């Protein structure tokens, strides 16, 4: 749900969201770990649960729509700081 | 002399000084180019 | 512009203050579009002035290019009845104007003062009384190439010496210098023969009577030899007699291209129908030269590409650039691509920036005859002009191409833009003679030899002194062809070095171990530096400022002896004789 | 596998004679020729190739021809002529490969264990790295498909041996090249590169905006493997990485202080000699 | 001559301006 | 009927065909075919090059049957064109590049079938990776030692592209044959990725190389760098008023200051620039 932002989730929403309660989610998610649809850490100092990888799913039309946002959102910044690097030195490098 | 002439006069100067600047400009890379084609060609 | 006016127009005296101020606005002007504004009014106020001045008002108006206004002040000359000063508004209008404008006015002339139109733009009364000039003076030599004859063998040689005594009289009719013998004259064969007749018509140039009386033995049809080069290349100098003068001379050479031999007469055929017909957009002349063009030929490629573009000279109908360009892509000899090289550049003629589109297009590509082509045009767009615009591109791809033929048409093209000041060129070819490939070291000797040769030109001569000692041999050739075209009519007092040279192609002459290529610049300035009996000289150049362009024609044609030898025969457009001249009557 | 495959300049070049002796048709022949290569190593090579007469319709990509009878004669020659070469495989001029393009490696399958096709690019648009080469097995997917039988890429380079450095590079000549500058390439190949990344952004969207809406098959190839793409996208500015920056740059930064430390005064010399040699030659002169 | 020195020293800035980018070309030729 | 000044153009093609076969067969003379057409009667166009199985001595070489010949054409006709072989080659593996008495044997074979077959030259021994020693030639008879061979219509085949080597003038020119000069055609095809082998993708463009070795080679450099700035107090201070030719005599040996101090600071400019530099990249265009 969350585009990689600050996915380091604490226990409270797994314990929520799983309601199962707070001394089980580090064997429920150690199980995932082991089957390895995910690939994250597990901190117990804070008892937060980074999260790094997560398995490709499958998706739908308005998953393309924002996509391509992402995707022109990215691609237009790199010809445009391409050009940045052009026009500071045009007959510099022949 | 000061409204008609001095406006020349006073502008010719700077058409010098860069003509007077660039020929020292001038014959230091002419004396540089004689050095390579003396390596060229020997 | 009306405050100069004002200026000329108010306490202010005019001792020559209406004089140098055209000076001024005609050699340092930015461009066409601020010198009209300015030039056009300077002539009014010289209608206006009480005494109408005659020289300039000819000399702005072939500069501003108006075909009907030079023709309604000869009608109040009409008007005015008196030949005495209906006179120098009518030669200076000869001599420096195009043919072009010449046959665009001639309409607005027709519509004595009757014969008048006949005696200004036929030019004849200048073209017998320069034959007048010659058959009187000629001071020349037998004993020269009686000199030079000791070098029989099986060499250049024979071609070296017709190609001397027919540049040392031309146009003086005089053959007593080949007719002491027929054997050595007709020992080598195959093109020599081709130019053994074609040297003959030089000879005979400018003269309309004995060319078709003299040359009755060489009409193809009545000896039939083994030899059709000996009968085929005697239109080649019938082309060489008329130019610049167009009659039944196109007609008669038409007619027998339309039915001939192989291209052993369609060279002479056709190179002297575009000279007759040169500059004048002849569409019969364009019509056989479609078909001699796509014969798919190697040995048609001369024949066609430069006629056509002679025909087309300043013309630039884009049409007949884009089938030139269009044709030498595909086809798969060199002298098709050879001969359309020189001929796309010469289509354009003095533009300044109608041909930049094309002279990138050319450059960019990668064809390195192509490329060497685009060099000569973009020296025939900018003919004597001081733009450094065009100086930037043209040369820097004097540095950095990897062809020696683009690299010597690259430094070749200088003069040719720069001749209008001599004294630049040698401060920025110098550096240029010292350089690594003889290439460049051949074509920085040429550049000082187009430019500076009207001139005894003091630092020219002290340049060109050390590079006749270069182990390249034809480095050591465009040295004495420099040599000879910097001090023609010029005799020890302009410079010292004139008889210091006179004995060094005789030093280089007369030695058995030198080269065929080194001594081959020698022969060939012996017949440079006594030319016509030091009558004619070359001139790029009028008084007026303007410049004579079959002379440049001829002066860029003449570059190319390394690819064919008598197509820098084509030299006689660029003598011209130094010689006052009285008239009272017509006659 | 062969993951990689080493070709020598001759060819990329003997392929391009053969789409010139054709290329009188203009409009679309496909140049089809047979590959000679080094069964080496688990790396490959290839040093030689030949032609072979092929054609091929517009409509119904099944009617096409091989010679067997013309491979097996002039293959029989470079054998007689040459015993150290044996074949590897083909190759065929396409810019794109065709739907055709499978058959034809099952033909000669039988001739090579593991025969390897190479498409070559007599036009590359594309400024980048032409000639890239396949090899084919089967992936059977959990649809249900009999044989999933595509090919997979291979990467490849340019070859080089010591005869034939000699004869291209005499070649190159017709053109200017700077090999020899220092930091002049440098600067393009960052340019070189990043107009590749722009490249493969414009053809990736392309295909993502087709895929959207109105017409093309939506299927689980790509879309969620290019979803894993958009998993690694480092977060570069936050708070540990920038102690990564502020660590190791400086460090560069002083080297190139030293540098330019001692440049200046190595530039400092030839000032000094050249001012005593100046003077002193000109005040015993005068 | 005084609007002539003008004009004149103008012409000898761009015509000598035009060989100080030809030994850049030059030098930079002659490394390679 | 006359000679002029002929050209011999190339395909791309032969050269390389040319050399490889010559330097695998490199301490004999090895053999070849050369097949092309006869454009006009002023150049001359080869577009093809094979070779043929062979017999060699030290000293000698021959070739073997002549049934490869037909056969091997007859399979060249039918896939692209029916082609006209022009002439033949062979090798002088480091010599004066220079037709030999049998070569010469062979030409008076090849002259009498047809009229302007070409006798070629390779030697890939004496060429370096910079330029390529190709030679060309085609003979004369002795017949006509005295009357003139060329007409010699212009000066492209007289003073260009050299004066004749004086080991190759010592068996040859201009005695019994005349050399030729050879160009090089290219169409634009071919001439469009000739220019472009050397590159890569963007994986090269976008390396950074590894910051342990990077900053280790940079611990590298520096350290003897060091060192080359002790040895460069002592020579500059030294200065031993000696009228530097005798400087630059008692240099050759072991000497070396300001050589290597140039070339340090050039290699310590151009890794870090870049390594920076690709790596603001990375920064500035992903995410």
């Amino acid at each position: 749900t969350r585009p990689a932002n600050h996915r380091q989730l604490t226990f409270e929403e797994i314990a929520k969201s799983a309601k199962i309660t707070v001394n089980e989610v580090e064997l429920l998610v150690m199980k995932a770990l082991s089957v390895g649809l995910v690939k994250g850490s597990i901190d117990e100092v804070d008892k937060r649960v980074h999260m790094t990888w997560v398995q490709p799913r499958v998706l739908d039309l308005q998953q393309i729509k924002g996509m391509k946002d992402r995707l022109e959102f990215w691609c237009t910044d790199v010809k445009s700081m391409e050009m940045l690097v052009e026009h500071q030195a045009h007959d510099i490098l022949t | 002399g000061s409204g008609l002439r001095q406006y020349y006069l006073s502008k010719i100067e700077e058409l010098q000084l860069i003509v007077n600047d660039k020929s020292q400009n001038l014959r230091r890379l002419q004396a540089q180019r004689n050095e390579l084609n003396a390596k060229v060609r020997l | 512009l009306d405050v100069f006016e004002k200026t000329i127009l108010e306490s202010n005296d005019v001792p020559g203050m209406l004089a140098y101020s055209l000076k001024l606005c005609m050699s340092l002007m930015q461009n066409k579009q601020f010198r009209n504004k300015v030039l056009r009014v300077l002539v009014k106020i010289y209608m206006n002035l009480e005494k109408p001045d005659f020289i300039n008002v000819c000399q702005c108006l072939i500069f501003l290019d108006d075909p009907q206004a030079v023709s309604d002040i000869l009608e109040k000359l009409v008007k005015e009845d008196n030949l005495l000063m209906a006179y120098q508004i009518c030669f200076d209008l000869y001599e420096s104007a195009s043919q072009q404008f010449l046959s665009s006015v001639i309409q607005n002339l027709r519509t004595d003062q009757t014969l008048k139109m006949i005696k200004i733009l036929s030019g004849e009364m200048a073209i017998e009384l320069h034959l007048q000039f010659l058959i009187r003076n000629n001071n020349t030599d037998l004993m020269i190439l009686k000199n030079t004859k000791d070098a029989v063998r099986n060499s250049v040689c024979h071609t070296a010496t017709v190609i001397a005594n027919s540049f040392m009289h031309c146009g003086t009719t005089s053959d007593q210098f080949l007719r002491d013998n027929l054997e050595w004259l007709a020992r080598a064969t195959n093109w020599a023969k081709f130019t053994a007749t074609a040297s003959l018509g030089v000879i005979h140039k400018g003269h309309e009577k004995e060319a078709l009386q003299l040359m009755a033995t060489y009409l193809p049809k009545d000896t039939s030899p083994g030899s059709a080069y000996q009968e085929g290349g005697g239109l080649y100098a019938l082309g060489l007699i008329h130019a610049n003068h167009g009659g039944d001379i196109i007609d008669y050479l038409l007619n027998q291209l339309k039915n001939a031999s192989n291209d052993i007469v369609r060279h002479g055929g056709s190179l002297g129908l575009g000279l007759a017909a040169m500059g004048t957009a002849r569409q019969d002349v364009y019509d056989l030269l479609k078909t001699n063009l796509y014969q798919d030929d190697a040995v048609t490629g001369e024949a066609a590409g430069l006629a056509l573009g002679l025909v087309m000279l300043g013309s630039k109908n884009a049409q007949a650039i884009e089938d030139m360009v269009g044709y030498a892509q595909e086809t798969q000899h060199e002298k098709i691509l050879r001969g359309l090289a020189v001929g796309i550049a010469l289509v354009m003629y003095g533009r300044m920036e109608e041909a930049d589109a094309l002279i990138e297009s050319l450059c960019r590509d990668k064809d390195p005859i192509l490329r060497r082509s685009g060099m000569y045009t973009v020296a025939m767009a900018y003919c004597g002009s001081g733009n450094n615009k065009a100086i930037r591109r043209l040369l820097h791809v004097a540095v950095s191409d990897v062809n020696d033929d683009v690299r010597r048409a690259a430094v070749e093209s200088l003069g040719f833009i720069l001749f209008r000041t001599p004294e630049q060129c040698p401060s920025v070819v110098s550096l240029l003679s010292e350089s690594y490939n003889p290439h460049v070291r051949y074509g920085a000797a040429m550049a000082l030899g187009i430019c500076c040769a009207g001139t005894g030109n003091k630092e020219a001569i002290n340049l060109l002194e050390p590079m006749t000692n270069d182990p390249v041999n034809y480095v050591r050739q465009g040295a004495l062809i420099a040599s000879a075209l910097i001090m023609i009519q010029q005799t020890e007092i302009t410079c010292p070095k004139v008889n210091q040279f006179r004995q060094l192609y005789s030093k280089v002459i007369n030695d058995k171990h030198d080269d065929v290529m080194a001594k081959f610049g020698a022969i060939l300035a012996q017949g440079i530096l006594d030319a016509g009996g030091h009558n004619v000289t070359i001139s790029l150049q009028s008084r007026t400022g303007h410049t004579h362009m079959p002379s440049v024609v001829g002066v860029l044609v003449f570059t190319q002896f390394w690819f064919w030898f008598p197509l820098s025969h084509f030299l006689s457009l660029a003598y011209t004789p130094t010689c006052v001249i009285g008239l009272n009557k017509d006659l | 596998a062969v993951q990689k495959v080493v070709v020598h300049p001759l060819v990329l070049l003997s392929v391009v004679d053969h789409f010139n002796r054709i290329g009188k048709v203009g409009n679309q022949k496909r140049v089809v020729g047979v590959l000679l290569g080094s069964w080496q190593k688990k790396v490959l090579d290839v040093s030689n190739s030949f032609a072979v007469p092929f054609d091929e319709d517009d409509k119904d990509d099944s009617v096409w021809f091989l010679d067997h009878d013309y491979l097996e004669n002039m293959y029989g020659m470079f054998k007689k002529v040459n015993a150290r070469e044996r074949i590897v495989g083909w190759y065929h001029t396409g810019p794109k490969l065709h739907k055709n393009d499978i058959a034809i490696n099952e033909l000669m399958k039988r001739y090579c264990p593991n025969s390897v096709l190479v498409i070559i690019d007599v036009k590359p648009k594309d400024l980048g790295l032409p000639t890239e080469a396949y090899i084919s097995v089967e992936e059977v997917h959990d649809d249900g498909t009999p044989t999933s039988k595509t090919f997979e890429h291979v990467t490849s380079e340019i070859g080089a041996e010591e005869a034939e450095e000699v004869g291209v590079e005499h070649l190159l000549r017709d053109i200017k090249d700077t090999t020899v500058g220092t930091l002049s390439q440098r600067i393009t190949n960052q340019v070189h590169g990043l107009k590749g990344l722009n490249s493969k952004l414009l053809d990736i969207r392309s295909y993502l905006e087709k895929v959207a809406t109105g017409k093309l098959p939506i299927n689980h190839q790509i879309i969620y493997q290019l979803q894993d793409v958009f998993n690694l996208l480092p977060d570069v500015s936050l708070q540990e990485f920038v102690k990564a920056f502020y660590l190791k740059t400086n460090d560069q930064m002083v080297v190139v202080y030293l540098a330019s430390l001692i440049r200046s005064v190595v530039a400092l010399h030839n000032l000094i000699n050249n001012k005593i040699a100046n003077r002193d030659a000109e005040k015993k002169e005068g | 001559d005084l609007y002539s020195r003008y004009k004149k020293l103008q012409q000898e800035l761009e015509f000598l301006e035009v060989q100080e980018e030809y030994i850049k070309d030059e030098q930079k030729n002659l490394k390679k | 009927a006359v000679d002029t000044a002929e050209q011999v153009y190339i395909s791309s093609l032969a050269l390389l065909k040319m050399l490889k076969h010559g330097r695998a067969g490199v301490p004999m003379e090895v053999m070849g075919l050369m097949l092309g057409e006869f454009v006009d009667d002023y150049t001359v166009r080869v577009i093809d090059v094979f070779a043929m199985p062979q017999s060699g001595t030290g000293v000698s070489v021959e070739a073997v049957d002549p049934v490869f010949q037909a056969k091997m054409l007859d399979m060249l006709k039918q896939t692209g064109r029916p082609e006209m072989v022009v002439g033949w080659y062979h090798s002088h593996p480091g010599f004066g590049c220079w037709l030999s008495g049998v070569d010469i044997n062979t030409q008076q074979s090849f002259e009498a079938l047809s009229e302007r077959a070409v006798a070629v030259v390779v030697d890939p021994i004496q060429s370096v990776k910079g330029k390529v020693v190709i030679d060309a030639f085609r003979l004369i008879n002795a017949n006509m030692m005295v009357l003139g061979h060329e007409p010699r219509q212009t000066t492209s085949n007289l003073g260009h592209l050299n004066k004749p080597s004086i080991q190759a003038l010592i068996h040859g020119l201009n005695r019994h044959y005349y050399s030729i000069t050879i160009n090089y055609r290219k169409n634009e095809l071919e001439q469009k990725m000739l220019l472009n082998l050397h590159k890569k993708s963007w994986m090269e463009g976008l390396t950074l190389q590894d910051y342990s070795e990077h900053c280790k080679h940079n611990e590298s450099v520096v350290k003897e760098m060091l060192e080359l700035a002790k040895n460069y107090n002592k020579a500059v201070e030294e200065e031993d008023k000696m009228t530097p030719e005798q400087l630059a005599i008692k240099n050759v040996g072991k000497q070396d200051p300001k050589r290597h101090l140039e070339e340090h600071v050039d290699v310590l400019m151009t890794s870090n620039i870049v390594q920076c530099l690709a790596a603001m990249l990375d920064t500035v265009v992903f995410k």
